[PDB]
């Protein structure tokens, strides 16, 4: 899941 | 407590403007200029790859509004997942306000409705983005007013799907200022808050019309969606 790596 | 203690509840009205409009993604260009006339390809390729472009600076932006960082990274990404379309959307009528019976998705590549005919099913969508760019354009919505909207838009589109009441009550508060300084009657005030909010009803209704036709348009396999886009996509079924 791209968002999850994205968004930390 | 998730949020207990959260800068974002602190700020002044004045302040969570200012770090909004610090938040706001780059106006973009699109990457081509489309060949006239367009076809459903090359259309829906242009509007993917742009909204790709934007998704990533929209994740930026999503980190800067005040009470979202405050969340679980899941809680963040759920809220991602449900908004995006919207948030492109607020976005897209908001920079077509100037620009009546056009959309400008990009500064060099506004359509009309007759280039939406070039796609199955668009031209209705293009109809209702016009009419809410057009209201916005009625209204005389200020920028303040448009990060202020964005901002509920994030924290409010999957919410029931309590800190993050207390942020939009934060967001509400500081558009009643906004309207307050403007020199509005507390009667304009109230009745302003509610045509806007009744919008973002309108914005949420174009969003899953905007799905259902995203997900019809996977299904054909006419362009490729990247990675992020089909995640996207797949969290709304």
């Amino acid at each position: 899941a791209i968002l999850h790596r994205l968004l930390q | 407590g998730a949020g207990a203690g959260s800068l974002a509840l602190s700020l002044t009205a004045d302040q969570m403007v200012s770090a909004l409009l610090d938040a706001e993604p780059p106006i973009l260009y699109s990457e081509y200029d489309p060949t006239r006339p367009f076809s459903e390809a090359s259309m829906m390729g242009l509007l993917t790859n742009l909204a790709d472009r934007e998704l990533v600076h929209m994740i930026n932006w999503a980190k800067r509004v005040p009470g979202f960082v405050d969340l679980t990274l899941h809680d963040q990404v759920h809220l991602l997942e449900s908004a995006w379309l919207e948030i492109l959307m607020i976005g897209l009528v908001w920079r077509s306000m100037e620009h009546p019976g056009k959309l400008l998705f990009a500064p060099n590549l506004l359509l009309d409705r007759n280039q939406g005919k070039s796609v199955e099913g668009m031209v209705e969508i293009f109809d209702m983005l016009l009419a809410t760019s057009s209201r916005f354009r009625m209204m005389n919505l200020q920028g303040e007013e448009f990060v202020c909207l964005k901002s509920i838009i994030l924290l409010n589109s999957g919410v029931y799907t309590d800190h993050i009441h207390r942020v939009l009550d934060k967001i509400t508060d500081t558009l009643i200022h906004l309207m307050a300084k403007a020199g509005l009657t507390l009667q304009q005030q109230h009745q302003r808050l509610a045509q806007l909010l009744l919008i973002l009803s309108h914005i949420r209704h174009m969003s899953n019309k905007g799905m259902e036709h995203l997900y019809s348009m996977k299904c054909k396999n006419v362009v490729p969606l990247s990675d992020l886009l089909l995640e996207m996509l797949d969290a709304h079924r």
